[PDB]
């Protein structure tokens, strides 16, 4: 139960904190920009895009 | 603050910039041709008066 | 000199008739939009960009006539 | 020939048919456009020159054919020589059931009933 | 993919008309 | 002078003087003057 | 003169006699470009509370604009590489969307109603389509000028009055936006000028003089719609034009 | 009832002391039962 | 029209194209990927 | 564009039971527990402006009214100084 | 200046004609609204804002031709 | 001056052409109302307020025309 | 005199708008016919709306007609 | 200089032809909307025909605008 | 020859009024084209060259109109 | 004389307005042709000569419009 032992500030977790704990996020975003894919695969299905139309 | 990401903005958008320079030059010559007309040769805020010449004023 | 400004204002008056070609234009576009949404309720999110596109890309031809009117009135 | 209930089949040559279609009443004739339409719960009529004979119906389908034959199909069906108090006492129990999936079926009764009153 | 006079199928034909109206 | 003005207007002046305000003697002491200056000097033309 | 609201006045000033340095100097147009840049900077810098994941209520706005322009340029150019032209299709939006809300503020000034800048921006995008199309597709770029399977004896007519529509595209895209913003602002100022002199005659007119005020309020309600819709229509036509220039029909 | 049956409630509200001599009174009484079937074993019984 | 034809053409066009190149570099390198970092982070916590 | 599509797909899928376990506990151990390093405020004359109007639960649209009032005042001063 | 002021009145007369575009226009929009409600009475709260939008966007083209008449009368 | 005044009468004559838009349009609205009741009669009470709304909004663009006509008569 | 002649010109001009009523009254009566023919049972309900539409379109034409008479006489 | 004033009347009258162009683009996109709404799987098939017909109709409205520019500037 | 030279430009302006018929006509042709392909997807290869045929055949009127405009403007 | 030489050119400018009749007429003819072919494919060989017959005399009415312009343009 080490997962619950470290407590959970997901309402206030910083994206800089994720970049610090995961450079994989920074590398994936950087290569995803370099190739040009502004789409995020599998985002739209569980999270509503909230485009006007 | 903000982490700058090196996005390719030159090997994609070069004809836009070349067109920008061309329209810049063509509008420069258009402005110089329009700034010497009969209506606007005596408007004192044109940049002719700041260098040398003064008041053709024959119309 | 009065004749130039007189015919200038007359031509600027003449060059606003073309907006009746845009009022009816926006009308027919939104009319087809209404009749297309009403007979198929799941087409709105596909037909709405074509509606906005056809709307402004049809007005443009009335706004050209209004710019001819402005270049007459003030130029 | 072509106008059938499942228990009792009715008609055979026709000069004018009136039907209560999906969208408002319509009238087929000597040559007409080939069409299918849902038949709403309402009155119908046949013609043979100047012959007036009106039926009620439950609803179903009409189908004007390219070969020109009109086919009309319904479930249950003479005019007033068929269906007042029989209607009235039932209309009572109908409206009552509506206030109750079960009461949704009664909604169907109100419209079907209200229609029949006009005859 | 046109076929003019059973010849080689021409490319798109668009440049020649512009070249004809250019020299005028 | 009025019925409930001596408490409601007092709380209004207190809430006008509750945010770091050293003008708690008169909240409208400088405002009502500058209004008269702007009106009489014609600083805002109705346009 | 109801059109005095578009006057350009010089403020900070700079001159010389050696070189014409009067091109760059802080001006009303220039100051409102500085204001547009600082607003667009403000919509993303201090919007994000301490780089939080959850994305506070201000960031939903700049989330929705991003998503409604991604899902718009994916449905237009939609090919192998649509995202390479996505920053331009977004920054053509946000300039026109912010510069037509700033212009609604009463004592302010329309960047968009200057035909010389917007027509210039349109000609820049048109030449940047033709140069990009020629570079990417050689001499067969002119295959854009024949529609589809057409009968050959009427192809050159359908080439001439296709190319005429191809270089009307240079000024039409700009002059649409210029005409909409200019006509809207000139309409509001002229109706304000008429209702002002309506309310200075005899005192019976300030009584029931609420209905022309309500008509001007209704036109101002209309004017946000005609200002945001043009910011969208610019970004849909210069997505369709990149579809034509990048992909040959 | 349904649409499939639409015209069997429009024909059975429109059923309900004349023509009902055998014919229709019986056209109104149906004695059917359905039962769903799972992994051999059934599900449960109910009137149609 | 008198007001949109001054001498200020090069003024208009100069600050306009400076703002366009500014917003282009600025949007593309800074502000669009700071939204896309939020996207990839939300999806990475979602996939876990 | 197939390769690009594959790259995006791979990123979504990623690479590599144990594949969830040595992901999630290794992600969780340096997740800072109590919302640590909070830094709820500062003093830079705009962070106090950002906290009162723009941060987490305040979030209100009054700065649009502040900004509109700013342009109204600035444009009125300029119009009065030039034409009136 | 009697000729140019006589031409102003004629120009304001000519710039009235463009209102017939809006007069047919608003009607075509609301006629499609009625014929869409009659085909489907459930889509009212989806369709009717689009009808109000088309009303506004055609009334704008009407007022763009009214304002030229208001310029030629006074300004 | 007769030359200005006569032209003002001419412009007042010219202006009233735009009212045919409203004359066609009100009738288009009521005609769609009639064709809508004949398909579904139970929607008349819902639809008829928007029919009289369309009457009012189409009469508006005719009375702007009539306003310009009277301003070229008595002003 | 030029002004009285311009009165008759403008009175001639202002009768063009009557074609609006002359077409629109017919569109109303056409929808009336196509409604009665599709549904005869709704005739007594529909017919006052047709009368009302005739009256309102007649008023829109009569506005042009009375502007024509004002340019004639008054 | 009667010609300098009468070219402005010509530039005004020659702008009336856009009346057809606006109604034309409307009828094209109206048929496009009806065609998509009847058959939902025809948009990517028939949409370039709509863009083609729009381009042709604008250019044949644009003839009037270029004649107006030749009268006003030439 | 100032009167005739002015009538050149007036006639060149009034000449292109009839050119709006081609703008409506191309639209009606392509409108029926979209409306016909919308019913039958498999009729495209027959109807589309017939559509461009009707396009050019209706285009010829507007081109003759513009030709008379250029004849009056250039001779 | 210049007074009739102007009127020749102005009347030729007038007489091209009737060309919009042919420009819309060819469109209605080919529009119904396209609707008929898309509705019933196998009736094309019978239907198409009727459309050519309608186009022939509609374009002839366009030429009737144009010939008065040719008659008044050259004497």
């Amino acid at each position: 139960l080490d997962n619950i032992q470290s407590a959970r500030p997901f309402d206030e977790l910083t994206v800089d904190d994720l970049t610090k704990i995961k450079p994989e996020i920074d590398a994936k975003v950087e290569e995803m920009v370099k190739k040009g894919k502004w789409d995020v695969p599998g985002y739209k299905d569980r999270f509503g895009n909230l485009n006007v139309m | 603050m903000l982490k700058r990401f090196p996005t390719p903005i030159l090997k994609v958008y070069w004809p836009f910039f070349v067109a920008g320079a061309a329209v810049y030059y063509g509008m420069s010559k258009a402005a110089d041709l329009s700034s010497n007309t009969k209506e606007f040769i005596n408007d004192p805020r044109n940049p002719r008066f700041a260098k040398g010449g003064k008041f053709v004023e024959v119309d | 000199m009065q004749l130039v400004l007189a015919a200038k204002y007359i031509g600027a008056g003449i060059s606003t008739i073309g907006l009746l070609g845009a009022g009816i234009g926006i009308a027919i576009v939104f009319a087809a939009l209404i009749n297309g949404v009403s007979r198929n309720p799941s087409i709105k999110d596909t037909v709405f960009p074509m509606a906005i596109l056809g709307f402004a890309l049809s007005e443009a031809t009335g706004l050209f006539c209004l710019m001819v009117s402005f270049l007459l009135l003030f130029g | 020939l072509q106008f059938a209930l499942p228990h009792e089949t009715l008609y055979s040559e026709v000069t004018q048919v009136n039907l209560p279609a999906k969208s408002g009443r319509i009238g087929v004739l000597a040559n007409h456009v080939p069409t299918v339409e849902q038949l709403l719960p309402g009155v119908v009529e046949v013609m043979e020159g100047s012959n007036s004979k009106k039926f009620f119906i439950s609803g179903g389908f009409a189908t004007v054919q390219p070969d020109s034959q009109l086919c009309v199909t319904a479930i249950e069906a003479p005019l007033e020589s068929f269906s007042e108090n029989i209607k009235n006492l039932l209309a009572e129990a109908k409206k009552n059931v509506s206030s109750s999936r079960e009461a949704a079926e009664a909604a169907i009764q109100v419209e079907v009933l209200e229609n029949l009153q006009s005859v | 993919y046109h076929f003019m006079g059973k010849a080689i199928p021409p490319h798109q034909l668009a440049i020649g008309t512009l070249g004809l109206l250019g020299l005028l | 002078k009025q019925t409930d003005p001596k408490a409601k207007a007092n709380s209004i002046i207190n809430a006008i003087p509750g945010n770091n305000i050293l003008t708690k003697t008169g909240v409208l002491g400088t405002s009502a003057a500058a209004v008269i200056y702007a009106i009489s000097n014609e600083l805002y033309v109705i346009n | 003169s109801p059109l005095d609201q578009f006057e350009i006045r010089t403020l900070f000033g700079l001159q010389s006699s050696f070189i014409d340095l009067s091109c760059l100097n802080l001006t009303t147009f220039s100051l409102y470009t500085i204001i547009v840049l600082l607003v667009i900077t403000s919509l993303y810098t201090l919007t994000n509370n301490n780089n939080k994941i959850i994305g506070s209520r201000w960031l939903i706005s700049q989330e929705a604009i991003y998503d409604t322009i991604m899902n718009m340029t994916k449905g237009q150019i939609g090919g192998k590489n649509w995202g390479l032209y996505f920053p331009m299709i977004f920054t053509l939006f946000m300039f026109i969307f912010i510069a037509n809300l700033i212009s609604m503020i009463p004592y302010s000034f329309a960047l968009s109603a200057h035909l010389v800048f917007i027509i210039s921006l349109s000609i820049v995008i048109w030449l940047g389509n033709t140069i990009l199309g020629l570079y990417k597709h050689g001499w067969v770029f002119f295959s854009l000028f024949v529609p589809a399977g057409t009968p050959l004896p009427l192809v050159p007519l359908l080439v001439i009055i296709e190319t005429l529509s191809y270089f009307a595209r240079a000024i039409s895209l700009g002059l649409r936006l210029g005409s909409n913003i200019l006509a809207g602002h000139l309409l509001m100022v002229i109706l304000a000028g008429l209702t002002f002199n309506f309310m200075l005659i005899n005192l019976f007119t300030l009584v029931f003089g609420f209905v022309p005020l309500a008509m001007i309020l209704a036109i101002m309600m209309l004017e946000f719609a005609i200002g945001i819709i043009q910011g969208y229509v610019w970004a849909i036509l210069t997505a369709s034009y990149l579809k034509d220039a990048v992909y040959l029909h | 009832m349904s649409y499939a049956a639409y015209l069997n409630v429009a024909a059975q509200a429109i059923r309900s002391t004349e023509l009902q001599t055998a014919s229709v009174t019986n056209r109104s009484q149906t004695d059917a039962f359905y039962t769903q079937y799972k992994n051999a074993s059934e599900p449960t019984p109910m009137t149609k | 029209m008198p007001q949109l034809v001054p001498f200020y053409f090069m003024n208009q066009l100069t600050y306009g194209f400076l703002l366009m190149i500014t917003l282009l570099i600025l949007f593309s390198q800074f502000f669009l990927p700071m939204i896309l970092r939020l996207y990839v982070s939300r999806l990475f916590i979602s996939k876990l | 564009v197939s390769t690009l599509i594959p790259p995006k797909v791979v990123s979504s899928k990623n690479i590599g039971p144990n594949a969830k376990r040595i992901a999630n506990v290794v992600h969780f151990y340096k997740s800072l527990p109590q919302g640590p390093a909070p830094a709820i405020k500062a003093n830079t004359r705009l962070a106090r402006y950002k906290a009162k109007y723009f941060d987490g639960d305040n979030a209100s649209g009054k700065p649009l009214w502040h900004f509109a009032l700013g342009i109204i005042a600035f444009g009125y001063s300029m119009e009065y100084y030039f034409h009136l």
